[PDB]
């Protein structure tokens, strides 16, 4: 408390080193700080969301700011696919005079970064077009920014602090959180699309000046009223119209088309309008549903407590699970983590494929970035969840009260879980790398007709459901006489299949035995991690080797060389382990997606054909092949472009490099090491004029794994960021 | 500031005062077992965390159990 | 076709300025 | 056919990939003495090469548009050689060697000494047990439904 | 007594009406659910019973096919032909309404039931004719649920068969195996 | 071409009847047995929520049937959603022959 | 296929230097669960590799990985272009 750890005594009264990084490493952990209450506990946490809100919203401004001072916005909308996107000036003292020519790229009159975030292409589809809607809006989020930072330090101060039982309203929260916050949001969004941004890209221009007498449609709110809502489809943008101008223009606002706008190779805007008003209408619908002061809805406990199956297969059933809930702010955080990081991927797999923003799908660099970005902070999201799940099971789980329910009963049969998952982790494994070695030892030999190359049968099955006809399966939407197709010929049909026969797009791309393999190696992974993940989160209240490791915490070094040694024993340890298999896996799937796109962009599919279904053809055709601009980004006869690459590139494998130290050497040695180091300073002429404050010591057992892990994954990310940035961009196709 | 607690599963062999390298443990006299005496653990101010006693200690699980905790200069093992 | 006034620029570090400003005193809020 | 493959035999580019194998094969024996071990050994493989292609072809499997035989598994009737009976007949051999070692761990358990036994092998009584395993699937079979093959009173930490 | 000589389930004693022992995956175990799946056994019986007279009888007298029954249906217009006269009221939203509301009204007066007794067997309003009253119940209800269970055999036979031969109905395909019964049965189905 | 108000008028009409006479005593019971939020045994309100009191002022009846304004609300929301879902299907356009 | 080989050895050494005793005596308990249901668990009780023997195994499998690949590469080369 007197020190600095104001919330520790045992950190503030610690002598040594150990204090400042203990201190820093346990901040924002509220549930450990000295005389905590539940109250405090909830309105600190308040408060800290609000701090993040006005983070996130400062974060868009300063994009949006940076972007209309020092950017080609204007000069990119004339010519979308000629001109590079600028994203903030360089201003290095360090620089030379050879780095300031080679930085100078678009039209900008100095050293400028080129963007790979892909906000040009979005901002431009909603409407924005010139430099004074980008300030407006940059202006906008500051004042946005300030009004959060004052709700939090209002909702702090002792007149307004909520309490407790305020924070506990589930079915209030709920109800309003899902009606307003997704359903009103979206119906704004729709309001938008269809007021403003569809007029942008007929070559209309609607701002606040004009808004109240533009018409969005030459009828408006008369059909909607009138029941006739079919009107606002009547004519649709023709296949020839010219985004941005009235070129074959349509005045429909509402149409299903479905499929590409075919300039922009993107969704239609209608479409997407269509789109967000439904969702907007659902989730309206979907807001009234539990109960509130107004003596209708559901309650959930009620609907927990009924559901349970007689005969008791499943025990008591949901019974308990409420409370359980309710009262656990980890169980809370992991079920938001799980689905956050399945949205994510959804937001990849389904951006890359059925692109939104017009303009982009050519700009092949920024999609890459856009995909791999999203996919490797899903991948962290899902370690985190199970990781704030362990930290449930060992804080939060009464055992007495979920007696004999559907929680408890998980625990029963952990054995037998984490037994087949084992299994499935270990036949993967087998199968998959003796395929690959085998498949490596037939090429060898010089008989590349010998290896085990296996159609994805059920994989082309689907694709041919969904219309495809290249693999002559013809099943329902590829068989005309199919009810689906009959349903569905008039609809959205037309453009869809015509989407999806199409083989330039991303849209349901073809596959071989190379694409079968991999699948295969990402379902290792993901059942592997899964193992991981699920051993540390069910053994964590305790194990045959330590039956008392939830009186210890959920981090803890070790329990002592007795009993066999137990090093990497807490649940935490299995977070440390399973980060590596997720970063391994989500590379796998980086890299099958990034040579795979290489390859279609290029035109030359056979490569990948080919190649991929053998070890050394991925290690020939993609890593050593496409490293060749990015290593000479700077050479002894000069530098390009690419410089900075090159240099993130180096500085990526050498962190990753460093991290391995504290991975694989221990404490002790260093702590002796230091024990040499203090002797020798406190025995050196006019070196004794100087004294520490804090005893200096060796790091901690679970601090070096984490510094290791940290210096780890930074090296992965900014390495492999600039293989991928610097193998794009230097061909761009 | 380390933590020991003793457990009344212990026998009384006394190895795990044998096996403190700091002088943590005693034993002191008891009824409830054979050998008539338990282990106690006053000097908790001087354990360093090393569990030699948890190593030393024949049970099915420990009788003699260490809870690490705030570290202090005498628990950092520190000769400086 | 538009490039951003300097008064524009100064509207936006004086707003930046307030922002930092409110930022502070929450800061103060949530330490204490 | 399936997928939009092609016979092997109808297929060009196995053709192709035969006479590209078979033209380097001979561009090697060009160096040799025609009666020489090595222009032996040349000629061996040759004639290896072209029975293998032709085997290949002959046996009816399904081409790429690479020129390389495909595998189908999904069950059907014309493909049951390349995934369906190998693996009936992988899991008859796997099935015998996981019995036997399973009754001869049983069988070994009530002794003086089992891990005696453990580490050096009793081969007599490992040759007894590992010849009893040829119908294997019927005494699986039947400790299944007599209820001798499982346990229920097993060793489990604190749950 | 379904399987002569078997050991009969404990809680199917034999005396409710049509019991024959029959439980091999043990459904019924639960006494709840057993009552609950009496009173749906009686239901979807009857309904099956009250069906296939309709299934039958337009067949016989043509223009009729109980799938070409709902034939006019999926198409713009044809909203008439009960009997070969049109329906004044034949449109399909507002047959689908009446229908609707109609059966919600009668069902959920029927789930306002408190013995399980009546909510099988109501009686009064329901037997005019007091048929109830002859002392004969246990030999009615198992003639009752003896020819439900058939006519649900009968109903899964249609519809089994609609999907074999499409266009068709039971007694074309009845005339088709008078026609040449060694070669026409469900042999082509099974083995193709 | 659909009339609106008919349509509307008969939709609404229809889901207000069911509402007051068909699936009344079905809510009326299952609305008793699931009674209230409840957390840690005991009402939201009396675990010290002051924004979660409920009104009762808006919740007063005189219908034999205690018929309240926030069931007319919701039967009615339900059938002018069925109303405006029937009039869109008509003038859809959309006529697939099955 | 020996340079790739050593970069595979190279590789699995690091899942022994990085990792600990306790989590695998875990899973082997586990394991031995899935055994002992089937009546056919060792008479040997298994044991996950002790602290020492561990970093016995990864050191030696990492230098092997590591030496391994220089060799392919040296040889590989210098026979090509000597
Ligand atoms: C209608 C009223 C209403 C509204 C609008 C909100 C809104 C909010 N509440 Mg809330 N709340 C309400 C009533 C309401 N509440 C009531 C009645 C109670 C008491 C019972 C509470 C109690 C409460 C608590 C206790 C907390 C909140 C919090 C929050 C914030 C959540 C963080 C956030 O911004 O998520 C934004 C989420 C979305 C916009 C949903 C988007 C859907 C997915 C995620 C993405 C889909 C969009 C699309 C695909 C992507 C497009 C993006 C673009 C780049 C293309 C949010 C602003 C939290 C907070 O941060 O405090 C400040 C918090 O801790 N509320
Ligand atoms: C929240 C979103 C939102 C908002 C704020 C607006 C706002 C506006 N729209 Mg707009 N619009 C939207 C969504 C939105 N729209 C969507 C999604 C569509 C597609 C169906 C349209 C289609 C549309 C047309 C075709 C027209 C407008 C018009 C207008 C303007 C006058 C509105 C009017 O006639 O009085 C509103 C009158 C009412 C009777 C509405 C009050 C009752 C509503 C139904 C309550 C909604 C439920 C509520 C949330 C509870 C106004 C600027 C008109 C105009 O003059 O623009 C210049 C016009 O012609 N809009
Ligand atoms: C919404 C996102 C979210 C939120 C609110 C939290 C919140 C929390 N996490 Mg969590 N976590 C998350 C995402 C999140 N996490 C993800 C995605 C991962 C995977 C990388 C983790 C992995 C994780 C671990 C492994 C641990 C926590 C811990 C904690 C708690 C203290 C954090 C701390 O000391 O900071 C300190 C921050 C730093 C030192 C910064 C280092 C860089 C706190 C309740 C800790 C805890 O509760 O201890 C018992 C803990 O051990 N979290
Ligand atoms: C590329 C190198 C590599 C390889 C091949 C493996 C291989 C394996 N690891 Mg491993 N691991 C590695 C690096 C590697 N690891 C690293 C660097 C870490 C970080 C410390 C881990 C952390 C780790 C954990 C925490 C776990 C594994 C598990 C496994 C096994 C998964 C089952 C399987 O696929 O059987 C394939 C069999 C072979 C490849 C053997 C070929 C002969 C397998 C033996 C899991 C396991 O044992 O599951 C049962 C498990 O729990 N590993
Ligand atoms: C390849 C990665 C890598 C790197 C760079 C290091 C670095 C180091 N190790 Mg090491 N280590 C590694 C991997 C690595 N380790 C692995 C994998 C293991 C496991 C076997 C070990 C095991 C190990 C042991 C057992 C020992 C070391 C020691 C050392 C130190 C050597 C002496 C020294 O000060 O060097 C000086 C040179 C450097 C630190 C690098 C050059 C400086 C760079 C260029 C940056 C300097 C300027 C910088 C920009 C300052 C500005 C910062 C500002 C911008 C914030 C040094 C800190 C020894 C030690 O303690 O030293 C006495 C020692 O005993 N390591
Ligand atoms: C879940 C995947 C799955 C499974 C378990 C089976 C299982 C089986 N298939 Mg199979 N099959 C599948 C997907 C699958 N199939 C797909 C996606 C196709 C492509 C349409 C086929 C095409 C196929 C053919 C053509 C045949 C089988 C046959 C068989 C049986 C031998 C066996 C029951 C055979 C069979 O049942 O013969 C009557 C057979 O001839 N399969
Ligand atoms: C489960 C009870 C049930 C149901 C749902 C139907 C349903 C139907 N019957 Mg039907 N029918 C039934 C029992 C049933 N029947 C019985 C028990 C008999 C024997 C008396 C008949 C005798 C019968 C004949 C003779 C005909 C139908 C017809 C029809 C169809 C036209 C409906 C109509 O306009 O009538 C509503 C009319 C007035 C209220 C309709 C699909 C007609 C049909 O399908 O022709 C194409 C037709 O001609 N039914
Ligand atoms: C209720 C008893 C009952 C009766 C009397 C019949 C009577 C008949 N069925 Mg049938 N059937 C029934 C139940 C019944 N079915 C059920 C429950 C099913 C579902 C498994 C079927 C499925 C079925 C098929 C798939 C076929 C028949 C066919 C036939 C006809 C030839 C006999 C034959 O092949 O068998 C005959 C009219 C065959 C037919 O009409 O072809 C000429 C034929 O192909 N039935
Ligand atoms: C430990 C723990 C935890 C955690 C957990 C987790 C983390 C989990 C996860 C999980 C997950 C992560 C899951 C996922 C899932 C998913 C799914 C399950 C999906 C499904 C889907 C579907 C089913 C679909 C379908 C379809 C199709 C296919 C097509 C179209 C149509 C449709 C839609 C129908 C917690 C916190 C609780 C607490 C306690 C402890
Ligand atoms: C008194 C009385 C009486 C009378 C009564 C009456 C007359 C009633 C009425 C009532 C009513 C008359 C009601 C109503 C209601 C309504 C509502 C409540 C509505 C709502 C709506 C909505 C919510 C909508 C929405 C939407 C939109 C906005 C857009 C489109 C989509 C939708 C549709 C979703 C009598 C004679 C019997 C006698 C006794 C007493
Ligand atoms: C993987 C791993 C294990 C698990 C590995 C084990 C248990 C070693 C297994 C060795 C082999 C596979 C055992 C083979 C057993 C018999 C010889 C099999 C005979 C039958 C035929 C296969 C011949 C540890 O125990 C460990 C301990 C300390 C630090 C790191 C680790 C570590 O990384």
């Amino acid at each position: 408390a007197s020190r600095f750890p104001k919330f520790s005594r045992g950190l503030s009264q610690d002598p040594t080193t150990r204090r400042i990084w203990f201190g820093i490493a346990t901040a924002h952990d509220f549930e450990s700080h000295d005389d905590m209450t539940e109250e405090r506990l909830y309105q600190k946490i308040f408060a800290s969301h609000f701090g993040q809100l006005a983070i996130i919203f400062l974060w868009t401004s300063g994009n949006l700011f940076h972007v209309a001072w020092q950017g080609n916005f204007e000069a990119w909308g004339q010519d979308p696919l000629h001109v590079r996107p600028i994203a903030h000036a360089i201003w290095d003292p360090h620089f030379g005079q050879p780095a300031v020519e080679a930085f100078t790229r678009g039209g900008a009159s100095g050293p400028v970064n080129i963007a790979y975030s892909g906000v040009y292409q979005w901002w431009y589809t909603i409407g924005l077009r010139t430099n004074q809607d980008l300030y407006g809006g940059s202006i906008f989020l500051l004042f946005v920014s300030a009004l959060f930072l004052i709700a939090g330090w209002l909702h702090l101060q002792p007149k307004w602090k909520p309490s407790v039982s305020w924070f506990k309203n589930a079915e209030s929260r709920l109800n309003h959180h899902l009606s307003g916050l997704f359903g009103v949001s979206s119906l704004a969004w729709t309001g938008h699309l269809v007021h403003v941004a569809i007029p942008e890209s007929r070559g209309e221009h609607v701002r606040w000046n004009n808004l109240l007498t533009a018409l969005p449609h030459p009828q408006g709110l008369g059909p909607f009223f009138a029941g006739q809502w079919n009107v606002y489809a009547q004519n649709p943008d023709s296949n020839s119209h010219l985004f941005g101008t009235s070129e074959g223009a349509g005045t429909a606002i509402l149409t299903f088309l479905g499929g590409f706008h075919p300039q922009t190779q993107s969704l239609w805007l209608t479409d997407m309008a269509h789109h967000h008003l439904a969702i907007a209408v659902i989730f309206i619908i979907a807001g009234h549903m539990y109960r509130t002061n107004f003596g209708i809805g559901h309650s959930m406990k009620e609907i927990l407590e009924a559901h349970t199956p007689p005969g008791g297969r499943l025990g008591r059933g949901h019974k308990g699970l409420y409370d359980t809930i309710n009262n656990s702010l980890h169980f809370q955080l992991g079920l938001a983590l799980a689905s956050l990081g399945v949205i994510t991927s959804l937001v990849a797999q389904h951006m890359y494929s059925l692109p939104p923003y017009a303009f982009l799908a050519q700009d092949f660099t920024t999609q890459a970035a856009l995909y791999t970005h999203h996919q490797y902070i899903a991948g962290f999201i899902m370690t985190g969840a199970f990781a704030h799940g362990a930290i449930f099971f060992i804080r939060d789980y009464n055992p007495e009260q979920n007696k004999d329910n559907v929680l408890a009963r998980m625990l029963e049969h952990k054995e037998a879980i984490i037994s087949h998952l084992s299994w499935a982790s270990l036949f993967l494994g087998f199968h998959t790398l003796g395929l690959y070695v085998h498949n490596d030892v037939m090429l060898a030999f010089g008989t590349p007709e010998k290896q085990i190359l296996i159609e994805p049968v059920f994989a082309q099955w689907i694709q041919s459901a969904h219309g495809k006809a290249l693999y002559g399966f013809d099943v329902l939407l590829s068989s005309a006489d199919s009810p689906a197709f009959n349903a569905g010929q008039t609809l959205w049909l037309p453009g869809w299949l015509d989407a999806i026969n199409n083989n330039s797009n991303s849209l349901f791309l073809t596959i071989g035995p190379g694409d079968f393999l991999v699948h295969h190696a990402i379902a290792l992974g993901l059942h592997t991690t899964t193992l991981i993940l699920v051993k540390g989160a069910l053994d964590a209240r305790g194990s045959k080797l330590m039956p008392d490791k939830k009186e210890f915490g959920y981090s803890f070094p070790c329990d002592g060389p007795g009993r066999g040694g137990t090093c990497d024993i807490s649940a935490w340890d299995a977070f440390y382990l399973a980060v590596f298999w997720m970063l391994n896996t989500i590379g796998w799937v980086t890299f099958y997606w990034h040579w795979k796109h290489i390859t279609l962009w290029q035109g030359n599919v056979a490569q990948f054909n080919e190649s991929s279904t053998y070890l050394m053809g991925w290690l020939r055709d993609y890593l050593w092949l496409n490293s060749s601009q990015l290593i000479n980004g700077y050479n002894p006869f000069g530098m390009n472009s690419l410089s900075v690459w090159a240099w993130m590139f180096l500085f990526g494998h050498l962190v990753w490099a460093t991290g391995f130290m504290f991975l694989i050497s221990w404490r002790g040695y260093w702590q002796e090491l230091i024990e040499t180091l203090a002797w020798a300073h406190e025995r050196t002429p006019l070196a004794n004029l100087v004294r520490w404050k804090d005893k200096p010591v060796a790091l901690s057992i679970v601090q070096a794994r984490l510094v290791g892990l940290a210096h780890f994954s930074v090296g992965y990310i900014f390495t492999y960021a600039a293989f991928l940035i610097a193998s794009t961009s230097g061909k761009f196709g | 500031a380390h933590s020991v607690k003793i457990y009344d599963t212990c026998i009384g062999c006394t190895q795990c005062v044998r096996a403190c390298p700091t002088d943590v443990l005693e034993m002191v006299p008891w009824d409830g077992c054979k050998a008539s005496q338990i282990a106690s653990a006053p000097r908790t101010e001087d354990c360093v965390g090393c569990k030699r006693c948890e190593s030393a200690c024949p049970t099915d699980f420990l009788s003699v159990r260490v809870y690490l905790g705030a570290e202090t200069t005498r628990s950092m093992g520190l000769a400086y | 076709m538009t490039s951003i006034s300097d008064s524009q620029i100064i509207v936006a570090l004086v707003s930046a300025f307030i922002t930092g400003i409110l930022a502070l005193r929450l800061g103060k809020s949530l330490y204490q | 056919d399936v997928a939009g493959l092609t016979p092997c035999k109808e297929s060009k580019g196995f053709a192709k990939r035969e006479k590209q194998e078979i033209k380097k094969l001979e561009s090697r024996l060009k160096l040799y003495a025609p009666d020489s071990a090595p222009a032996l050994a040349l000629n061996a493989t040759i004639e290896k090469t072209k029975r293998r292609f032709a085997f290949y072809g002959n046996e009816g499997l399904l081409c790429g548009t690479d020129g390389l035989p495909h595998l189908i598994v999904d069950g059907d009737q014309a493909h049951l050689g390349e995934f369906v009976y190998p693996g009936l007949v992988f899991l008859y051999i796997a099935g015998w060697i996981g019995w036997v070692g399973r009754a001869y761990l049983i069988d070994v358990r009530t002794s003086k000494k089992p891990t005696e036994k453990e580490i050096i092998i009793d081969v007599p009584l490992a040759l007894r047990i590992m010849s009893k395993g040829l119908t294997w699937p019927v005494a699986a079979i039947g400790e299944l439904r007599s209820g001798k093959l499982v346990e229920k009173s097993a060793n489990i930490t604190v749950s | 007594e379904w399987l002569p000589g078997n050991p009969r389930p404990s809680y199917l004693d034999g005396s409710a009406p049509g019991d024959f022992g029959f439980d091999p995956l043990g459904l019924g175990e639960v006494p709840e659910n057993l009552e609950r799946f009496k009173e749906s056994e009686l239901i979807h019986a009857r309904w099956a019973m009250l069906a296939i007279p309709g299934v039958l009888i337009p067949e016989a007298l043509g223009y009729g096919n109980w799938v070409s029954a709902q034939k006019w249906a999926a198409t713009p217009g044809g909203q008439a032909t009960y009997l070969g006269n049109p329906v004044p009221w034949g449109n399909l939203p507002i047959i689908l309404a009446v229908e609707f509301i109609a059966i919600a009204f009668v069902e959920s007066q029927r789930n306002g039931e408190s013995d399980p007794e009546k909510r099988k067997y109501p009686g009064g309003p329901f037997d005019p004719l007091g048929f109830s009253k002859g002392a004969n119940l246990e030999e009615l209800k198992l003639k009752e649920i003896k020819n439900g269970r058939l006519a649900l055999v009968a109903f899964l036979g249609f519809v089994v068969q609609a999907v074999a031969y499409p266009g068709t109905g039971p007694l074309e395909n009845l005339k088709t195996h008078l026609a040449d019964p060694w070669h026409n049965t469900i042999a082509h189905v099974l083995i193709p | 071409e659909a009339n609106t108000a008919l349509t509307i008028t008969l939709s609404t009409g229809a889901l207000l009847f069911l509402g007051r006479f068909v699936f009344l005593p079905f809510q009326r019971d299952n609305v008793s047995r699931q009674g209230l939020p409840v957390q840690n045994g005991v009402t939201h309100f009396d675990a010290g929520d002051s924004r979660a009191q409920e009104v009762t002022s808006f919740l007063k009846t005189n219908d034999p049937a205690g018929f309240t304004i926030v069931d007319v609300l919701a039967w009615g929301a339900l059938g002018h959603a069925v109303g405006f879902f029937i009039l869109a299907t008509i003038n859809n356009g959309y006529n697939p022959q099955f | 296929l020996l340079f790739l080989g050593a970069h595979f050895v190279w590789a699995f050494s690091l899942m022994f230097l990085f990792s600990g005793r306790g989590y695998w005596q875990e899973l082997i308990e586990s394991i031995v669960w899935a055994h002992n249901k089937l009546k056919v668990a060792p008479a040997i009780q298994p044991r996950a590799l002790s602290i020492v023997q561990g970093r016995a195994v990864g050191v030696a499998h990492y230098l092997l990985g590591g030496i391994a690949t220089t060799w392919a590469f040296f040889l590989a080369r210098i026979i090509s272009v000597g």
